[PDB]
RNA sequence: UAUUCUCAAACUUUAAAUAGGUAGGACGGCGCGGCUGCUUUGUUGAGCCGCGCCACGGAAUCAAGAGCUCCAAGUGGGCCAUUUUUGGUAAGCAGAACUGGCGAUGCGGGAUGAACCGGAAGCCGGGUUACGGUGCCAAACUGCGCGCUAACCUAGAUCCCACAAAGGGUGUUGGUCGAUUAAGACAGCAGCUGCCGAAUCAACUAGCCCCGAAAAUGGAUGGCGCUUAAGCGCGCGACCUACACCCGGCCGUCGGGGCAAGUGCCAGGCCCCGAUGAGUAGGAGGGCGCGGCGGUCGCUGCAAAACCUUGGGCGCGAGCCUGGGCGGAGCGGCCGUCGGUGCAGAUCUUGGUG
């Protein structure tokens, strides 16, 4: 109701942020489907 | 552990709130039967 | 008797093993058996004397007498609702020294000694074995990910090397 | 907010052995209605793909994956393998939908209308964000236009909600596209 | 002390998850040593 | 003729009774040369 | 000689899954002595005995406990189902293997059904579910979503289950491979070719639908009906529904505990605590009722027994107590003891009556 207004040094979160984030790059990564010859066509 | 697990008499539970999905299927068929692991205490909530 | 015979279903279970047939090993006559030892019956089919009856195959037993050429046994039969204790005469070729027990007097004399150290130090203790429990906690260092992913289907390659 | 089935990345390998101390970790994309389902799909193909069982295997991380832009629309395709009542087949499938759990939604229920494939019976092999210009079936084109516009052909008579509900009405619905 | 021990124990983990995401790594959570069980199905017709 | 049918289940009502086992086992059957000493064995022990 | 197609209940190098046996201490171990006619070249062994010392119970889980004996009933026609499996074209056929089920068992669902699904049960109140359901019959949505189907064959509509095939469709909906096309394809038009100005052709694949598809009383998704399904496939929310589960009451059974210088009791009693409830054949316990006998306590011409009653009450029940009526001379309670002691059946017996 007051509106009154960190616990991590700034150099901290940014690091944080960073790792987070690469990790989500793999999270969503995908195959590069090289393996499936027969079907490269299909896969696109 | 062993002495006291085994003084407490096996819990009495009540039909669970809500019912069940299929007791004859796994729960992860869509079932209930089997490891549910975590979810087990949403079950727990509902027959306690 | 009563439509079977005394080798009666022994065509397998009492034939020798594949190039194992012959003259036996000496070790087999060279074993010392005791009263109380525990033996696996094993039937050599080419010794046809002092052998038991084919139910006896593949039990282990404990040796209750010691005679010239053969060990009396105790094996448990099954009958309805009872186990009986049939003691049965082997000749020493269709009996071998079993294992079962191998562990059991290595483990005593650790536990023996377990407790006395520790009773010197006023530590109560217990020596019994556990079961495989969980895992604790720990942190695998990253590498490179390989990714799986489902194999899209071909019909020439539903048969051992393809069609 | 609420999904029928969400996308995770599972990650595992085989337990450490002395042959091998830092065996081989293998990620996937799975798509379940929770996280246990996803764990059991997961060393269903562990098992059949690289032999590694989840009794000789090790659960690493798990993790859900939500859509990045969910308030945009988004063209999805989905290549699938599935089993029909004589064989197996592969077909290439696209949806538009702001979430790609909407859209995976629409495949299942889609096989199971056109061709009666159960859940159990489809496994995903790809799945990707088609831009429109790349887009291959007609469903999906003819709704790629800046100058969108038609009718409510078929239209729904309700009340908002039961309470203003009745039997009998003094006059039959006025209806009007 | 109980009290105290559970808060400690679920920020460990949380800590230790982190930890392992800013290294790189992954941290595999301690198995469960606790189940709860149970029965959905009646007594009739029992395999021995 | 014959059937297994429902023998298990009646062997189980009041089984598997496994015999007593006593400390001590009955001697007979066993080797008279190896009991006859050991009677006299017995006799002489002081 | 080196290769090659295809095989075996009574072939096999190899070789599972499931199942089978044994072991995880106090009936253990060690040390020092002793006994022997057995054994050894040998106090060498073997087994046993005495003394001393050590032994945190020597994997998990459970243990409504474990052992032993006596007497005896009933039964010794089975049947069904998943799976394995023999004979047989096959059978609601015949015969085996493991387990469960029915028989001996109701209850909810499957329209209906000994065996399928759920689930087993003292007498009740409340709550919640299982299987199965929520258009009417009929308790609960004509609920919130996507697609498919159009049946001029009675379209279709839920494990067991009450059927349908090979083969076909330019019916319709998806998908896969290939070919052709703004350098002008395809159809038509025009004299390989011009007009033509946008997609086209072929095969395969599988959803629903349709053909294939003929029977006798009139008839069966259970019936009515249903097509912005009340059909089919897949979802979401809520809701309905067992004698199942949970809480509470009461009855029985089983187990446990309390009650004497007794203000002290049908102690064969009272009080408290926990669990629990299916039953044919069969067994047992505690009780009800009939008629005598040995005792004891009573009733009756101021009305006994029997019988009648739309009188009333007690007990889970066998039964019991009582009002009124009829009747006109015997009867009952209690303890013990005894028996020609309890009827719906026997094509039961006698008598009577439809
Ligand atoms: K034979
Ligand atoms: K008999
Ligand atoms: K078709
Ligand atoms: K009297
Ligand atoms: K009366
Ligand atoms: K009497
Ligand atoms: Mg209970
Ligand atoms: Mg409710
Ligand atoms: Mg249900
Ligand atoms: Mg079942
Ligand atoms: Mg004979
Ligand atoms: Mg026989
Ligand atoms: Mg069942
Ligand atoms: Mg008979
Ligand atoms: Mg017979
Ligand atoms: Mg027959
Ligand atoms: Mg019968
Ligand atoms: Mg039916
Ligand atoms: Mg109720
Ligand atoms: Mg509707
Ligand atoms: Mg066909
Ligand atoms: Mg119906
Ligand atoms: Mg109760
Ligand atoms: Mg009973
Ligand atoms: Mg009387
Ligand atoms: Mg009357
Ligand atoms: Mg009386
Ligand atoms: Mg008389
Ligand atoms: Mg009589
Ligand atoms: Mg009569
Ligand atoms: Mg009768
Ligand atoms: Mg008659
Ligand atoms: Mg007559
Ligand atoms: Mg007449």
């Amino acid at each position: 109701k007051e509106k009154l207004d960190h616990a991590i040094t700034k150099e901290e979160a940014s690091a944080i942020k960073g790792a987070s984030h690469s990790w989500y790059k793999t999270m969503i990564s995908d195959s590069d489907y090289a393996e499936f010859d027969n079907f490269t066509k299909w896969l696109g | 552990f062993k002495e006291a697990n085994n003084f407490l008499w096996p819990f009495q539970l009540k039909a669970p709130l809500g019912g069940l999905k299929k007791k004859r299927n796994h729960y992860v068929e869509g079932g209930d039967a089997g490891n549910r692991e975590n979810f087990i205490n949403e079950l727990i909530r509902r027959m306690n | 008797p009563a439509g079977h015979g005394l080798r009666s279903r022994t065509r397998d279970s009492f034939s020798r093993a594949f190039r194992k047939k012959g003259t036996i090993a000496l070790s087999t006559y060279l074993r010392i058996f005791k009263i109380g030892d525990y033996v696996d019956i094993k039937v050599n089919g080419a010794i046809h004397k002092g052998m038991p009856h084919k139910f006896y195959h593949g039990r282990t037993g404990r040796v209750w007498n010691v005679t010239k050429r053969a060990v009396g046994v105790e094996v448990n039969k099954q009958v309805r609702n009872k186990i009986l204790r049939k003691r049965i005469h082997v000749r020493i070729e269709h009996v071998q020294q079993s294992r079962c027990t191998e562990e059991v007097r290595e483990r005593i004399k650790k536990n023996d000694q377990l407790k006395a150290d520790a009773k010197a130090r006023g530590e109560v203790i217990s020596t019994k074995r556990q079961p495989l429990g969980p895992k604790p906690g720990f942190m695998v260092e990253g590498a490179t990910l390989e990714t799986v992913t489902p194999i899209p289907y071909d019909v020439v390659n539903d048969l051992k090397g393809g069609y | 907010v609420t999904y029928k089935f969400h996308q995770y990345q599972v990650v595992g390998r085989a337990l450490p052995s002395e042959n091998d101390e830092h065996p081989k970790i293998y990620r996937m994309k799975l798509w379940a209605t929770n996280e246990v389902r996803a764990k059991s799909k997961f060393w269903y193909f562990l098992r059949k793909l690289k032999k590694v069982k989840k009794s000789n295997g090790q659960m690493l991380a798990i993790n859900e994956i939500f859509e990045k832009y969910p308030t945009t629309i988004k063209n999805y395709g989905i290549w699938l393998r599935y089993q029909s009542r004589t064989g197996y087949h592969n077909m290439y499938k696209e949806y538009r939908d702001t979430t790609l759990n909407g859209a995976v939604e629409q495949m299942y229920t889609e096989m199971a209308s056109r061709h009666r494939v159960r859940h159990h019976c489809i496994q995903i092999i790809k799945t990707a964000t088609i831009p429109a210009k790349l887009c291959k079936r007609e469903s999906t084109k003819q709704f790629h236009d800046s100058k969108i516009k038609f009718p409510l052909v078929f239209k729904k008579v309700r009340p908002p909600s039961r309470k203003l509900k009745t039997t009998y009405k003094a006059t039959k619905p006025n209806l009007f596209m | 002390q109980y009290a105290k021990e559970y808060s400690e124990q679920e920020k460990e983990l949380i800590r230790l998850k982190r930890e392992a995401r800013l290294k790189g790594g992954f941290y595999v959570d301690p198995e469960a040593k606790l189940l709860f069980i149970i029965r959905i199905r009646g007594i009739n017709a029992m395999p021995p | 003729n014959h059937t297994a049918h429902n023998q298990s289940y009646k062997a189980h009502r009041n089984g598997i009774k496994k015999p007593k086992s006593h400390r001590h086992s009955s001697t007979k059957g066993m080797d008279p040369k190896f009991l006859r000493n050991q009677r006299y064995a017995r006799k002489h022990n002081k």
